[PDB]
């Protein structure tokens, strides 16, 4: 959201349609995914004897 | 006589703020009948 709320004070009046004003974007948050990956090394030298 | 065109109404405008703007207008004309039936006097001296 970042609503951004900084208040301090505010006192206005009413000249002339104030037009300076004021707005926040939405702000993004994007993550990434990680690849795993775990080998295994075996041989029929061993594979075999109990 | 008087020609009128607008009839003053309820007119508004713009805003731009808290404020609220109004105005009144109003189109009128002078009709005479004849320029030679009234008649006028000019003050001055000679």
């Amino acid at each position: 959201d970042a609503l951004a709320s900084v208040d301090g004070n505010n006192a206005h009046v009413e000249g002339s349609r104030a037009e300076d004003g004021e707005m926040k974007p939405t702000v993004i948050k994007s993550n990434v995914t990680q690849i795993l990956r775990k080998v295994v090394r075996v041989s029929d030298t061993a594979n075999t004897t109990a | 006589t008087q020609m009128v065109l607008r009839a003053p109404k309820r007119t508004e405008l713009a805003k731009d703020g808290s404020y609220e703007k109004w105005m009144i207008e109003m189109e009128v004309g002078l009709r005479h009948r004849n320029p030679y039936a009234s008649g006028v006097l000019f003050t001055a001296a000679g």
